[PDB]
């Protein structure tokens, strides 16, 4: 388990510099298009862990429009790793589609969390 | 005098147990010689430790 | 006060907090103890043990005798 | 704004207050419902009636004046408001129909309707409401066989047997002047303190109030009203207090303070709080807090009670915040009593300085009584800012350490386990 | 006899002291 703070921290670090921008981002779509879920249908907001309760709030908050596709796209995915094919090449996730939906809903929630656990262990004041 | 000292006393869990502890080896030790101190001196000529000393010579 | 009150924070590992283990360090050191007497009771003294009970309490423990 | 006594026959005790513009004097008296025997119990009660109704009638058409009054354990508060420039008016009817006569009042006709509206009352009260009802209860059981458990009502078998003679002699044994403040609370200044004395207005007979044997004890009890028909559940824990006049009276308020209020259907209470809110919000434990410390002459109590709707989740309720009570005399954060002194000061200024003089009145009498002289809120910040976490380590170490607590609700109980699962786990932490 | 007019408990109630020695 890593909070999204430090991956959203360490994200802008890396690209809002030029030359490290400029030697990370070509190996990132290499790798992502090398990793595998693309083809067999599955958006990265769907691949992660989703038990802890954090992201069981996330979850509680999405709109429902999204969470009927994420349904659909689970199920669909389940259906194919079983049946030991891959989706035909018509049907996969385009590089431009695996936008990040879900993501400010666990910016939001992980901010609001931490800074809530926190503020218990507060002092006298000053 | 059983004022409030000895309730502070028994206030602390840890202390309890520790002295229950305490007491109990010291009764373990203490009851133990005891109880073979009356034995033993309860049978005057039984027992070898007065039969060897008898039998020596 | 006038204005912000201007709180300030605390060492904690989400739960506990640095002032709950000062609180508790000297009932946990005193329970230490205990346990350790406790241990030392449950053992009654095994041969190569003697080497340290002896010594232990002269007033108490004199049963070197056959 | 200062509080002046004196003693000319009947103490006069007077607290100015420009802000209002509601003058109410009052008349105060240190013995209620507690210095009575149990065989008689609701005689204050219909005192208090028969004044509401017809003293009530009588005064709007002879003048414009409102009137109340009030009891808890010791306290006939009895207090007539009116305007500020109209308090001559209210002493003379005060004097003209409170204590004498006795008689006009006291109509054989007029009695009984009150005897019938008090049994009512009493009766739809221990049929409707509750968490006053499991109060009264653990009032009753943790002093029983003294002369504080009675409640301040009654019960409908010791009401029915009360008409004239009883209630006459009551009157005749505590209207004394020995413990008769005459508060003035309100704008009035220096009327009340040349007023109260004039040719005759004083008690009748003059004398002591009668002492009695016994004084107080503490023992847990009981007296749960198991019934599945209610729907709720209803607990009342409670721990021996501390009286008042007491050193101790100010830090044990603050320790009715630390867990406070709560209330799981609002916005704003069910986020903020401490580690017990914390723990409980997972589920739905519980459904209301009520923490208090009363104080009386005689002993004090240190209040708690629950409405859960939940019925199966009680002895976790029970059990978590018998564990907080446990762990509050082992490790206090300094915020937390920081937060608790803040948020107490709050409250003693909200309730000392509330814009009804009504109340106002009534503690100036409790205090003047009690005390002997009124403790200005001010002293009590300078006293209150000075309370430790040491004092309230000791104080909790001394009051709350596997001691005995008296716990009586009604409802549906039958999840609460009885007696050893309640108390014996009341220090069970390693200390 | 009224819901609050507890039993006599005298014939078993530790009337005498009532301290904390009993709880020692
Ligand atoms: C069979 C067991 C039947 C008895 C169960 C019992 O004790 O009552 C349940 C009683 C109910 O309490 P709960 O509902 O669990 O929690 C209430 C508080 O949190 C209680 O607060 P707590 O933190 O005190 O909870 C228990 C705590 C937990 O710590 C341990 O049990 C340490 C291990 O134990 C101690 O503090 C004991 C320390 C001293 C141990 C001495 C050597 C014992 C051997 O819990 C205990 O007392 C459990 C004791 C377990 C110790 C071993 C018991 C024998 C096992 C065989
Ligand atoms: C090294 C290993 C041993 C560590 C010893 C020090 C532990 C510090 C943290 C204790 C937990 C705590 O402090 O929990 C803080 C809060 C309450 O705090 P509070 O009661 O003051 O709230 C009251 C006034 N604010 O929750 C609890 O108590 C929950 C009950 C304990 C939960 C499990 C704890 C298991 C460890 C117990 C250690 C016993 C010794
Ligand atoms: C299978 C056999 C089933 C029977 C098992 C009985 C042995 C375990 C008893 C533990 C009782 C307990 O641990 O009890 C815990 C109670 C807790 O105090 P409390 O309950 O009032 O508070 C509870 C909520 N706070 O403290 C005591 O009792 C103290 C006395 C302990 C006596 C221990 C004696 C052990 C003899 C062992 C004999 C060989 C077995």
């Amino acid at each position: 388990p890593q909070s999204f703070t430090s991956i959203a921290r360490i994200g802008d670090y890396i690209l809002k510099s030029p030359v490290l921008s400029k030697l990370c981002v070509p190996v990132a779509n290499q790798f992502i298009n090398l990793a595998g879920y693309k083809k067999l249908g599955l958006k990265f907001d769907d691949l992660i862990a989703e038990e802890n309760p954090i992201m069981q709030t996330a979850l509680r908050r999405l709109p429902e429009d999204e969470s009927y596709a994420r349904a659909y796209r689970i199920i669909r995915a389940h259906q194919t790793e079983l049946t030991h094919h891959l989706l035909p090449r018509n049907e996969w996730i385009k590089a431009q589609e695996d936008v990040p939906y879900l993501l400010p809903y666990i910016l939001e929630a992980e901010a609001a969390a931490k800074e809530k656990d926190e503020l218990d262990n507060i002092e006298v004041s000053k | 005098s059983f004022s409030s000292l000895y309730k502070t006393f028994f206030k602390r869990n840890a202390v309890f147990v520790g002295t229950i502890f305490a007491g109990a080896f010291v009764f373990q030790t203490v009851f133990d010689t005891a109880i073979t101190s009356w034995y033993e001196n309860h049978n005057k000529g039984k027992l070898w430790k007065d039969v060897k000393a008898r039998i020596a010579a | 006060y006038t204005s912000h009150l201007s709180s300030k924070t605390g060492l904690h590992f989400g739960r506990l907090s640095l002032r709950s283990l000062t609180a508790y360090a000297p009932n946990l050191m005193l329970w230490g103890g205990a346990s350790m007497l406790g241990l030392f009771v449950f053992t009654e003294g095994w041969p190569k043990f003697q080497d340290t009970l002896y010594k232990k309490i002269p007033l108490l423990g004199p049963t070197l005798e056959d | 704004a200062e509080v002046t006594q004196l003693s000319n026959g009947i103490v006069v005790a007077t607290e100015h207050n420009p802000s209002a513009h509601t003058a109410s004097v009052g008349v105060v008296f240190g013995s209620g419902a507690a210095n009575e025997n149990p065989y008689n119990n609701g005689v204050s009660n219909l005192w208090k009636n028969i004044f509401l109704s017809k003293e009530n009638s009588a005064v709007a058409a002879k003048e414009g004046l409102a009137l109340s009054s009030n009891i808890s354990r010791d306290f006939q508060s009895y207090i007539v408001s009116s305007l500020p420039g109209s308090t001559d008016k209210s002493l003379d009817f005060l004097n003209q129909s409170f204590i004498q006569q006795k008689a006009n009042l006291l109509s054989s006709s007029n009695f009984e309707a009150t005897k019938k509206s008090v049994l009512k009352q009493v009766q739809d009260f221990e049929e409707n409401d509750h968490p006053n009802r499991v109060l009264e209860h653990l009032h009753s059981t943790a002093f029983q066989n003294t002369p504080l458990s009675l409640p301040t009502r009654g019960t409908l078998e010791s009401l029915e047997n009360l008409v004239v003679a009883d209630l006459e002699s009551f009157a005749n044994n505590h209207f004394l002047n020995s413990n008769a403040v005459v508060v003035g609370t309100g704008n009035i200044k220096h009327e009340d303190l040349v007023n109260s004395i004039e040719s005759k207005n004083l008690s009748l007979q003059t004398g002591t109030k009668p002492v009695l044997k016994k004084k107080a004890a503490f023992l847990g009890s009981e007296v749960r009203l198991r019934d599945d028909t209610l729907p709720k559940a209803w607990i009342s824990l409670a721990v021996e207090g501390e009286p008042v006049n007491s050193p101790n009276y100010f830090v044990a308020k603050l320790a009715a303070q630390i867990f406070g209020s709560y209330n799981a259907f609002e916005p704003a209470s069910r986020l903020q709080g401490i580690k017990l809110l914390d723990n409980i919000q997972e589920y739905q434990l519980c459904d209301n807090f009520n923490h208090f410390s009363l104080s009386y002459k005689d002993s004090g109590l240190w209040g708690f009670s629950t409405a859960t709707r939940n019925v199966t989740m009680i002895d976790d309720l029970i059990h978590f915040t018998l564990k907080q009570w446990n762990r509050l005399t082992i490790s206090v954060t300094d915020t937390e009593v920081e937060r608790a002194k803040s948020l107490l000061k709050l409250q003693l200024g909200q309730l000392y300085e509330s814009g009804n003089p009504v109340n106002d009145a009534n503690l100036l009498g409790a205090e003047v009584l009690i005390k002997g002289s009124k403790l200005s809120l001010g002293e009590a910040f300078k006293k209150i800012d000075a309370i430790t976490v040491k004092d309230v380590k000791a104080w909790a170490g001394k009051r709350l350490w596997d001691q005995d607590i008296a716990i009586a609700g009604t409802g549906q109980i039958e999840g609460l386990l009885d007696y050893m699962r309640i108390r014996s786990d009341m220090s069970m932490m390693r200390w | 006899k009224s819901t609050y007019r507890t039993p006599n408990f005298d014939d078993v109630l530790k009337e005498n002291n009532d301290a904390d020695k009993g709880r020692s």
